């Protein structure tokens, strides 16, 4: 149960596409749902200031080209590249809307 | 040079005109020439065969007069055959698809269609036959491969038309027109069936079964378009109500009549129709869906202009004309060109991208190029458009041997027939080919261009691109395809010219949700959106999850062959229900059926069945995991075959394997079995991946023999090596000159199955590739392992693959093979635990209780010994924790389990054949249990520790040595230090110490130091048992270790134990090929015919044949890692014999075996070997003797030495700890890390104690100061001469000063040691030591004569030259002495050396390269040397330079002659007979007497020894000393190596 | 005479076409000469040593490798064939290469299409050079796509306009071009969604009927609040004049990509300029 509260770098993993697969899997076992009818959302939040629940997974280092995230809300920017302090994969079921 | 051509074309003519009875009718002109020649030709054998003598038949007038005037009748009639042949070939122009020879066949064979029937394949798409009458006088129509025939509305006579070519036109003229009038019928019922509100399923499937395959999709898409069309101009006026919808609506309600037809049972012929049908109307749903969501109300819009339509004007005269196929502003023609029954493809968004986009490339007269990862649907998309505008498609798969003209040839007949051609693979063809074919492709596009001009009529001359130097008509049809994969190994660029001739496309990314969706749906799946919504995700997420291996493929083709098996199951299910319901009751409803199937379960079913068997043991739990979170619920539990599961039982039992069920022992290995015969019924290209020694060729023999005995067809199976032979070899050759093709290996087998003169396809044949894969053979099988099921060869043939035939490949991995090749075969993964330790001990055990070894008291020995091996041959006994415990160590080589284990039976099976000698040595007292078994407990526990650790060093030996003393039961040693592998098992049964069968023996004078001399030591008896063991079972052995350890006189040495075995002796090199053992094997072995076959054995009767390979593991890798002599000796090792390329026949090797030596693998320019050869070849550690082993050496030869001169026999033991201390330090000293050379072993003490010998051999009395004289002259000619640095030399002259002073302490310094030391024999007749002023002066009375004689430029004499002259004389004076000289350039080592070649009486002989030089006139001068120094006795100092090696195959035939002292393969053929003659001439002059060829050639090989000197000069490079350390071996330990160097 | 240079017949054309050529006075290329590093010598060895006709000219094309011999370098006129530097230049070479003729045919709304398709190879092409942002992969978007695309607006605009003089700009197949620039022609070389995205972009924006009004912009916020302007002329004289007179002054805003776009490339060339200019000190 543990390793779900760790928050990983997708930079620092052999196989950072693995790990959604495990999220993705994770998810699905533990709300007796199916793999292939799970939609992914993506919530940035502050590192020290954010909340897991049962379906929400941190992710560090990811890197926002030429854009800013504020408020989960992007804008253009002239930074060559802004780093999100937080990301925070949920997958939730998909709606088709 | 007259006869010959004309003796050969007088024979392929007569062949052709007897052949073909009917070729005078139509060729009467040349027929009466031809009779002519052919009385002229009876004339010449009437008259030349009545005087079998050359001279009586050149003294006859008239025969070389009518010879030139035969020749040119000979060339005359055949230009005009061949005249004849392109003349034909206009009409009917399919006849460019047929060669030469067959075409003759067609022409000869008019009079009777049955043997025309054969090439009706490789002319037509879809035509495989003709139907006639009894008569066989009219065609009636034509049939294709799935029995889909097509009826003629006016039949074709052949009475009217006799002419092959006349009737062939028509026939190919009336099946346009009736498939042409049958589809105006089509259409016509169609239309009442459209436009209707409901649909009989009555009528629709009668109309289905009355049309061809072809005609009812076809129908089907012209009334739709026409529906829309009309709809959309109704629409036309824009806002106003929809009749679009009905056109949806009748779609729909036809997709429904569809889709209930499939779910009931159905003939095959109409399910495909079926399918077919539904594939097309679901696109048809798609797009009318699509028009309506856009509100497209406009004919003329894009959203519809988009769109594929058809248009049908039945108002049309000319009824080829009268169906138009357009999209966007591309027209096109249906071709009515019969395709059979083809498989459609669903029209997913990519594939109508691909449509759009080849359609627009038609038009602009350019071909189309589809690129992207293999499976995407390239060529089947490329294929599927052709099929739509009813062209014909030919695919070629492209390789490098497709060059200038192969290409050219294909597309002259491509354009004469109208034809599609899509060559797959275009990028594997060569650079420069790529350029070169880009012209003809401009010239055909050019010639298209012009010919789309409406200023052009048909009327006016057809437009003619020029091909091939010749003017070839273009077909306005004919259009290039070229598909491949940028990115893959093995794949050159194609030039911006011809990239610019192309419309590219990026075929990445398939929609395989819709693909799998139509597919399921056709099927007859219910809810087939529900499994397509499942699978396609599944396929995704495994890609992701499971971990990278280089034979995982989870792409579209994965996918296809689960949704091909899918629908095999359902069927299945479907038909064991239906005999379910039978034989219980007897009520049977096919709805109820579709009803209650769990089409999930069958589709977990595909999937285990398919994805399954290739997973590796740590991936299994993830894809099992997936398949029960994507499909929740559902479990399958797999069928236990046991109809086929019996059968295992008695095959495994008959070829004493283990066979388990489920957890038992065996019970991995027969699920890996069952797992491959499923992968057998579902996929024809297999391959079986896994370490060595897992199992997989017991797998699939054992599969082949049981299927054989249970479904009672006979199995054939033909295996190949691919790497053992070249890829000219194995696929065939096209000659560029004649344009005639050879057949490779494969091609052959192929070929000789489809003809099936003895019943081939009634036979299960599965071609076997056990070798290495890599992307530059294995992606001409591309075709074949596609669904074209088809071998393109360059010359335009095409063989397809029988049904019968599965391709199946055996390899280790696939790390070197390219994605296209892993996505088109099934794999069944072998891992290591499959093949369980205790599996391969029960074979052993059972081959030993079963097999006698004589060939029974030997059964009876084998019994009783295999039950006393019984209890330490369990899991966790004594072998398998030794074996676990010696995978810990450290070995001169990679370990492997089957090579550990295939060391320890040997052994003892050489125990039970010692036990065999015992009993019959005793026959009043045989060897009693109790004996027997404490002889094989001991020798069971030695076999163990010479090999699990016999390639290891002392101290590993000592480690597992001391490891099983822990661990054993069995009574050992019991000394407190010595090691058991000190020990041998005598034959009474106890431990005896291998010092016991060490004597210290006294070494005969003249015997110093012999070649053949070997003084024992522990080491030596130790190995000399040990390969007695090996060689006495005749297994292939390899010796390891550093240069001049000792390993060829260790085998030499345990060789003359042996008297029934003759050693020939191979020295490889980095360009060594199997072409050397070839000519070792022409030259030692014959071939003889056999019933069984043909056989390969020595011309020595009753003697074996050791060929022992100096370097093994020196030749080099590819860029593909293998080395092919040694694929070829592994083939030769686990299959007993190879492939002989010249008529393709498998020859198997009689009493010849295999020895190898070798560097370590870690040393410089050495590749470690494969492991599956590794598997086959015990390898034994032979490492430099110690120094406590060299004193004891070297100190026997010094003792035997000094017997000379008895006042010195009291310095034998001071002095031989000079030599050891010296070379101990030398050897540390100087590493190859430096240089190369630096190389020193025992090879430097052996030539320091014969130097010594030589010296002091003629002296009858002298001092001690003498000694050491000559003992510090001998160390500087061996230590100092192969210095680089100056540095080193001062160190080595310092340090032979220290040495000489602290073992002879009271000597005279001074007398022994002043630093001029130089030693000749020329101012007197002993090697007496020389003044430097006296030799100088010496020299300068000879160099004047040497001007006067000889060269005459005069040379500036200084110190370094008297001492280099004398360094060379040194060499010239013994026998096979050559000379490696390295300087620069200018520094005299050439004129130096023929100097003291005229001094001592050699000839100097010099090849004389020019700019034409090659290998031919290389191997004349080399025969030419060989002949004057081994027939006439004549001493030749050969003196090559390093500028006359132009080629390496110049290196490879002086690395033979400077070890071997003769080149196996130099004299072959008549000349090997001049050869003889000479050689029992000189030999007649010296005064032996010689009769048979094999003592000729010794006696030659002996004088070429002796007389031969080679003088090899090369200037001192850096890297270009480390290259000549590999390619020629040779020139660094059998040269004597001197550094010239710049002048100091 | 063009020969393609490969194979051991195309070696035995190109002596023929140079020997007959040298007399008569005619032309020859030979294309791929890189491809045959050896043969290189030995046509040089025969040009020196040969006195051809006034009117002869042979041409090499060749692939900038260092196979090819230096000889021949030094003895021939050696011309670089790349993507022109800037967007001005990219334009300047694509009209001139298109004939007068071709631009000014029956529709007057012939002239803005080509200039569009001018603007829109250009952007597409320059954007490579900043390939990670500007694209994915280093497409070749390359002449061949350009003559393909100007053959496309002469089919469909020739088909709609069955040869009048005028074509109202809302008549023309702005989805037949924009369908066909997208998935045949410039989308066929696209092998990624993302590409294929951004590829959608530039046409849908460039290719439409607001192309035609006076305000419509071809690039916004190119520096500080400016942004390109569309040229007001109707007929080819008036594209080209506006196009030389462009500012000289092209940022990556022109592309659309952000003005630091050029910031790392440009600092790594000025460094690069500075070695090249140390080592032939
Ligand atoms: N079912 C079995 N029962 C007993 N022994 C078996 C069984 N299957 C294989 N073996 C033994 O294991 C070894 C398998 O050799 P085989 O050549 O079949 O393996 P392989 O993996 O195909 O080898 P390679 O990779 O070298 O081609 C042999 O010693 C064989 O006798
Ligand atoms: N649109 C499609 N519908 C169904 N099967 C398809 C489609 N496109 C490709 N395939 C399948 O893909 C497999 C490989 O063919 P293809 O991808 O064309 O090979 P390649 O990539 O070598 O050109 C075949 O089984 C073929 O039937
Ligand atoms: N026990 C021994 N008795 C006599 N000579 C030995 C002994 N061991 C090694 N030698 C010497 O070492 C040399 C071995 O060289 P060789 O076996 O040809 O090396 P390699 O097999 O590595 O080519 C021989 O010349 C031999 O004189
Ligand atoms: N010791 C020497 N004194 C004078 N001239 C020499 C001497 N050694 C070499 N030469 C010159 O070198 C020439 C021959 O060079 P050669 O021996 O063929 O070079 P390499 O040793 O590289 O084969 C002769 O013409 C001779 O003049
Ligand atoms: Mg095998």
């Amino acid at each position: 149960k543990e390793l779900k509260n760790i928050h990983v770098c997708l930079g620092g993993l052999f196989v950072p596409e693995a790990y959604i697969t495990a999220t993705r899997q994770y998810v699905a076992q533990a709300n007796s749902w199916s793999l292939e009818e799970l939609c992914l959302e993506v919530n940035v939040t502050t590192s020290q200031g954010a909340t897991l629940d049962a379906c929400s997974f941190g992710v560090t280092g990811l890197k926002l080209q030429g854009a800013t995230c504020n408020n989960n809300k992007l804008s253009l920017s002239n930074a060559i590249s802004t780093a999100l302090p937080l990301t925070q994969l949920r997958w939730v079921k998909q709606t088709n809307t | 040079d007259v006869w010959i051509d004309v003796q050969r074309r007088w024979v392929y003519l007569e062949g052709i005109f007897t052949g073909s009875a009917d070729i005078k009718h139509l060729l009467p002109v040349e027929t009466q020439r031809f009779q002519s020649i052919s009385t002229e030709f009876l004339a010449l054998m009437k008259k030349v065969s009545k005087s079998p003598l050359v001279m009586d038949v050149l003294n006859i007038q008239g025969v070389q007069r009518s010879l030139e005037r035969l020749a040119d009748l000979l060339g005359k009639i055949q230009k005009a055959l061949g005249e004849y042949l392109e003349r034909e070939r206009s009409s009917f122009p399919r006849f460019y698809f047929v060669g030469d020879e067959d075409l003759l066949e067609i022409i000869g064979n008019s009079k009777n269609v049955a043997k025309l029937q054969k090439h009706f394949k490789k002319m037509f798409a879809g035509v495989s036959s003709i139907i006639l009458n009894e008569d066989n006088s009219v065609v009636l129509g034509i049939s294709s491969r799935e029995g889909e025939e097509v009826m003629f509305k006016t039949p074709v006579s052949i009475t009217e038309h006799p002419k092959i070519n006349e009737w062939l036109t028509l026939v190919e003229k009336e099946m346009r027109v009736t498939l042409a009038k049958l589809l105006a019928e089509s259409v016509t019922e169609v239309e009442i069936f459209g436009k209707a509100t409901s649909i009989d399923p009555n009528t629709y499937i009668t109309w289905i079964d009355k049309y061809q395959a072809q005609l009812v999709v076809l129908s089907a898409q012209i009334a739709w378009s026409e529906n829309v069309e009309t709809a959309l101009s109704s629409m036309g006026g824009g806002g106003d109500a929809a009749p679009l919808h009905s056109v949806l609506s009748n779609v729909e309600v036809t997709l429904n009549v569809l889709a209930d037809s499939v779910l009931m049972e159905q003939p095959p012929l109409r399910r495909r129709k079926l399918e077919h049908l539904i594939t097309e109307l679901v696109h048809q749903r798609d797009v009318t869906r699509s028009l309506i969501k856009s509100k497209i109300d406009n004919a003329k819009s894009f959203e519809w202009l988009s769109q594929m339509r058809f248009y049908f004007d039945p108002k049309q005269t000319d009824v080829l004309q009268q169906l138009s196929i357009q999209m966007a502003n591309a027209k096109f023609n249906y071709g009515f060109e019969y395709l059979g029954v083809q498989d459609k493809l669903v029209q997913t968004p990519l594939t109508d991208r691909c449509y759009l986009t080849m359609t627009q490339a038609l038009e602009a007269r350019l071909g189309g190029s589809p690129f992207g990862p293999a499976g995407t649907g390239k060529t089947e998309s490329v294929k599927a458009l052709g099929h739509q505008l009813g062209r014909f498609v030919l695919v070629f798969n492209c390789d490098e041997t497709f060059d200038f003209q192969a290409m050219g040839r294909i597309f002259v007949g491509l354009c004469q027939v109208g034809a599609w051609g899509c060559f797959d693979e275009f990028n594997r063809l060569e650079e420069r080919m790529l350029s070169a074919v880009s012209q003809q492709v401009q010239c055909i596009q050019e010639a298209l261009r012009e010919h789309s001009n409406p200023n052009y009529d048909k009327t006016s001359a057809p437009i003619t691109c020029e091909l091939l130097n010749k003017q070839v008509k273009v077909s306005p049809d004919m259009a290039i395809f070229i598909t491949m994969n940028p990115g893959y190994a093995g794949r050159s660029n194609l030039p911006d010219n011809l990239k610019k001739l192309f419309r590219s496309l990026a075929m990445t990314k398939p929609d395989r949700q819709l693909i799998a969706q139509v597919m399921l749906y056709s099927q007859g799946f219910r809810t087939a959106e529900v499994l397509a919504n499942k699978i396609v995700p599944f396929f995704k997420l495994c890609d992701e999850q499971l971990s990278s291996q280089s034979h995982y493929d989870f792409g579209l083709r994965a996918l296809k062959s689960v949704l091909v098996s899918a629908g095999n199951v359902k069927r299945e299910r479907i038909q064991k229900i239906k005999r379910e319901k039978e034989e219980r009751g007897e009520a049977v409803d096919e709805g109820e059926i579709a009803e209650n199937l769990p089409e999930q379960e069958i589709l977990i079913q595909s999937v285990c069945e398919t994805m399954v068997p290739k997973l590796v043991a740590e991936d299994i739990p993830l894809l099992f995991s997936l398949l029960s979170d994507v499909f929740p619920g559902v479990q399958y539990h797999r069928g236990e075959m046991t109809a086929l599961r019996e059968e295992l039982k008695k095959v495994c039992q008959e070829m004493y394997l283990t066979y388990g069920d489920g957890e038992e022992v065996g019970g991995m290995w027969v699920e890996k079995v069952l797992q491959l015969y499923q992968i057998t019924q579902i996929n024809h290209g297999l391959m079986m991946v896994g370490p060595s020694g897992s199992g997989k060729s017991m797998a699939w023999r054992v599969l082949l023999k049981a299927l054989e005995r249970l479904e009672g067809v006979e199995g054939v199976a033909h295996i190949i090596d691919p790497k053992a032979i070249s890829k000219d070899h194995l696929y065939g050759t096209l000659d560029p000159n004649t344009r005639e093709w050879t057949d490779g290996l494969f091609t052959h087998v192929l070929r000789k199955i489809i003809d099936s003169v003895r019943g081939e396809l009634q036979k299960r044949q599965w071609i076997v590739f056990d070798g290495d894969v890599d992307p530059e053979w294995v992606e001409n099988l591309n075709s074949v392992l596609d669904d074209n099921k088809l071998l393109t060869l360059p010359n335009g043939e095409r063989l397809s693959l029988p049904p019968n035939v599965r391709i199946m490949f055996e390899v280790q991995d696939l790390k070197y093979a390219t994605l296209a090749t892993v996505s088109r075969c099934g794999m069944v993964w072998f891992s290591e635990d499959v093949l369980s330790t205790d599996m391969i001990f029960n074979n052993f055990l059972a081959r030993l209780r079963s097999i006698p070894l004589d060939e029974s008291p030997m059964l009876q020995i084998q019994r009783d010994a295999a039950t006393i091996m019984q209890p330490y041959f369990t899991s966790n006994g004594l072998v398998t924790k030794a074996l676990e415990h010696a995978f810990q160590l450290e070995h001169i080589m990679d370990l492997t389990r089957l090579r550990c284990l295939g060391s320890l039976f040997s052994m003892l099976h050489q125990a039970c054949r010692n036990v065999a000698q015992y009993n019959a040595n005793h026959p009043d007292f045989p060897m009693q249990i109790e004996q027997l078994e404490r002889y094989i407990q001991r020798y069971l526990v030695y076999a163990i520790l010479w090999s699990l650790s016999g390639d290891s060093r002392l101290k590993m030996r000592a480690e597992l040595g001391e490891y099983i003393r822990r661990i054993t039961t069995v009574p050992l040693p019991t000394a407190p230090n010595i090691p058991i592998i000190d020990y041998e098992v005598s034959i009474s049964g106890e431990w005896s110490p291998w010092q016991a069968k060490v004597p210290q023996i006294e070494v005969e004078t003249h015997k110093v130091a012999a070649p053949d001399v070997v003084v024992p030591t522990l080491d030596t008896v130790r190995h000399e048992a040990l390969l007695y063991t090996w060689l006495a079972e005749h297994k292939p052995l390899v010796l390891c270790g550093p240069p001049g350890s000792g390993k060829t006189m260790t085998l030499f040495s345990a060789l003359r134990a042996l008297p029934d075995m003759e050693v020939v002796g191979l020295n490889f090199s980095s360009a060594t090929t199997p072409e050397l053992l070839l000519k070792t094997f022409d030259h030692y072995c014959e071939y003889r015919r056999t019933p069984n076959g043909v056989v390969l054995a020595p011309v020595q009767l009753g003697k074996w044949l050791v060929l022992f390979c100096d370097e093994i593991n020196l030749p080099d890798m590819d860029k593909y890692g293998t080395q092919r002599v040694i694929s070829f000796i592994r083939q030769m090792v686990e299959h007993g014999g190879f492939y002989r390329t010249s008529d393709q026949t498998w020859v198997k090797l009689e009493r010849i075996q295999f020895v190898g030596a070798c560097n370590p693998p870690t040393d410089p320019g050495r590749k470690p070997l494969s492991h599956r050869f590794l598997r086959h070849v015990p390898v034994v550690y032979v490492d430099y003797p110690g120094p406590a082993s060299l004193t004891q050496i070297y100190g026997t030869f010094n003792r035997a030495m000094l017997r000379l001169i008895p006042s010195l026999r009291t310095y034998a033991e001071p002095l031989t700890a000079a030599m050891v201390e010296f070379y101990t330090m030398s050897q540390e000293r100087f590493t190859q890390d430096t240089q190369p050379h630096y190389i020193y072993s025992p090879r430097e003490m052996t030539r320091w104690v014969r130097g010594i010998f030589e010296a002091l051999r003629p002296l009858e009395t002298l001092p001690v100061e003498g000694l050491i004289r000559i003992w510090a002259h001998e160390a500087l000619r061996l230590f100092q001469d192969r210095l680089v640095e100056d540095e080193e030399r001062r160190w080595t002259d310092e340090n032979i000063d220290t040495v000489a002073l602290k073992h002879f302490p009271n000597i005279d310094r001074e007398k022994a040691m002043s630093r001029p030391i130089l030693y000749s024999n020329w101012l007197s007749k002993d090697y007496i030591p020389v003044d430097q002023e006296e030799l100088r002066d010496y020299v300068k009375a000879r160099l004047k004569v040497f001007y006067e004689e000889e060269l005459d430029v005069p040379l500036v004499l200084f110190n370094e030259v008297l001492d280099h002259v004398l360094r060379i004389d040194r060499i010239f004076r013994q026998p096979q002495g050559h000379l490696l000289l390295i300087g620069v350039s200018g520094a005299g080592k050439t004129t130096l050396s023929r100097f003291v070649a005229w001094m001592n009486g050699l000839s100097v002989y010099q090849i004389k390269v020019h700019r034409k030089y090659t290998g031919e006139d290389f191997d004349e001068d080399l025969r030419t040397v060989l002949r004057r120094s081994g027939c006439k006795n004549e001493k030749i100092a050969f003196i090559m330079d390093e500028s006359n090696v132009l080629d390496s195959g110049f290196l490879e035939r002086m690395n033979t002659l400077l070890a071997n002292g003769e080149v196996p393969g130099l004299f072959e053929g008549d000349e090997y007979a001049t050869l003889m003659t000479q050689c029992k001439e000189g030999a007649q002059k010296e005064g032996l007497m010689l009769d048979s060829h094999e003592e000729l050639y010794k006696w030659f090989t002996s004088q070429v020894i002796r007389n031969l000197h080679v003088v090899f000069t090369m200037n001192p490079s850096s890297e270009g000393l480390k290259d000549r350390a590999a390619t020629s071996p040779a020139l660094f330990n059998r040269c004597v190596l001197n550094w010239f160097g710049d002048w100091s | 005479t063009s020969i393609a240079i490969g194979s051991a017949e195309g070696f035995n054309q190109a002596d023929k076409a140079i020997n007959t050529a040298v007399k008569s006075g005619r032309w020859v290329m030979l294309k791929n000469v890189h491809l045959a590093p050896g043969w290189l010598m030995q046509l040089e060895k025969k040009l020196h040593s040969l006195q051809p006709h006034a009117c002869f000219r042979l041409f090499l094309t060749m692939e900038i490798n260092p196979k090819v011999p230096v000889n021949l370098l030094r003895a021939g006129r050696i011309f670089v064939f790349e993507p022109p530097p800037g967007v001005k230049a990219n334009m300047l070479r694509t009209f001139s290469s298109i004939p007068v003729s071709r631009i000014c045919k029956s529709p007057n709304e012939r002239a803005r299409l080509y200039f569009l398709l001018a603007w829109f190879h250009a952007i597409i092409q320059e954007r490579l050079r900043y390939a990670p942002l500007g694209w994915s992969k280093k497409y070749e978007f390359g002449e061949s796509d350009l003559r393909s695309a100007c053959d496309t607006v002469d089919t469909w605009l020739d088909d709609t306009a069955k040869g009048r003089q005028n074509i109202s700009p809302d008549k023309i197949p702005w989805s037949a071009l924009k369908t066909l620039m997208a998935q045949s022609i410039y989308g066929g070389r696209v092998d990624n969604e993302f590409d294929q995205r951004l590829l959608n972009t530039f046409l849908e924006r460039l290719f439409t009927t607001r192309s035609f009004d006076s305000e419509f912009k071809l690039a916004c916020k190119v520096d500080g609040h400016k942004d390109i302007q569309m040229p007001d002329g109707i007929r080819r004289e008036e594209f080209v004049q506006w196009v030389e007179l462009l500012p000289d002054t092209q940022t990556p805003s022109w592309l659309g990509l952000p003005n630091n776009a050029e910031r790392v490339l440009l600092t790594t060339q000025g460094v690069d300029m500075i070695s090249k200019m140390l080592k032939m000190q």
